[PDB]
């Protein structure tokens, strides 16, 4: 597997505003979508096949994430609450206020029993399903955090954030571990934890890609081409045909680097606007890629 | 949506 062949299939079509997240069902049949347009849309992940609309935020959404048991979904809009819907419905199960500003992130644990959430209020807030109450509340940072997300056990949440700060907390104590300053202060506007859960992936606002072993404090690859200096753009780590890592980009195309080389190896292009977030279907190496106000649409492309 | 700028 040394280059991969993603040749774009089917082109999606339905958000009436810019499209903010899609993200990957965990079975795999499904790819919601999130939008500016307060708007959720579920779509067939292997044809495209629009299915369900999710209605009910005031304001757009920033972000979308999946339930592992995949019929769960909770939204992160910038009316200041959170969502949890269930897709077998579309009914908005519970609204988690508490969040002071826009919410820009949110994620699920492991076993789907509690919400991470991030928001502009520069605080991160923990939340249990069912009690739509916010079990604890972090001082995260001292600006609007960018991205928020779960280790693979469920123990870990690394939040980074507009200070150029990305920091490791364990769950069930909300004390902070560590912190990544190791530098100038970028902003940081995602960082993901790796698939084994031994490092995390950042992305800063100065068109670069790093690759962390937290642990240690050391950064182990840097991915670089792409331009990102704006816009909170998410990252994916495709794991099916060959070990790559994927990242939209402010000049509209996909960038898809070998993680082991730091090497671009393909080019995806197709986009009007800025391509602010990918998704790596689990089984079948299929990615989707979402643009901007000037483009709306979504686009699978199929390969290895 | 902040994210979509």
């Amino acid at each position: 597997p040394v280059k991969p062949n993603y040749a774009l299939k089917f082109t999606l079509a339905g958000h009436t505003k810019a499209v903010s997240s899609v993200k990957f069902s965990p079975n795999g049949e499904w790819l919601a979508s999130s939008s500016a347009d307060k708007l959720i849309k579920i779509w067939g992940a292997y044809d495209g096949k629009f299915e369900k609309t999710i209605s009910g935020h005031k304001l757009g959404i920033s972000d979308v994430a999946w339930s592992s048991d995949s019929n769960l979904l909770v939204s992160a809009s910038d009316d200041k609450t959170l969502k949890i819907w269930d897709v077998s419905s579309g009914k908005c199960l519970k609204t988690l206020k508490g969040h002071s500003n826009y919410v820009f992130c949110c994620n699920f644990n492991p076993q789907s029993n509690l919400i991470v959430s991030g928001s502009f209020d520069e605080s991160v807030r923990i939340w249990d399903v069912k009690t739509g109450k916010c079990l604890k509340t972090l001082p995260a940072h001292s600006d609007p955090v960018s991205a928020v997300h779960f280790n693979r056990d469920g123990s870990l949440i690394v939040s980074s954030s507009y200070d150029g700060l990305c920091r490791i907390w364990d769950t069930a104590s909300g004390q902070c571990l560590k912190t990544l300053i190791d530098d100038d202060n970028p902003p940081v506007s995602f960082v993901k934890f790796s698939p084994n859960g031994k490092y995390i992936l950042a992305a800063t606002l100065d068109n670069t890609l790093k690759l962390w072993d937290y642990s240690k404090g050391k950064c182990l690859k840097t991915y670089t081409g792409h331009k990102n200096e704006k816009y909170c753009i998410f990252a994916n780590f495709s794991v099916t045909g060959g070990k790559w890592i994927v990242s939209g980009s402010e000049d509209n195309l996909v960038y898809i680097w070998n993680l082991q080389t730091k090497e671009i190896v393909q080019k995806l292009q197709g986009h009007t606007d800025v391509v602010i977030s990918t998704a790596c279907h689990p089984t079948e190496n299929i990615i989707a890629s979402a643009a901007l106000e000037n483009d709306k649409t979504i686009k699978l492309w199929k390969s290895d | 949506x902040x994210r979509a700028x």
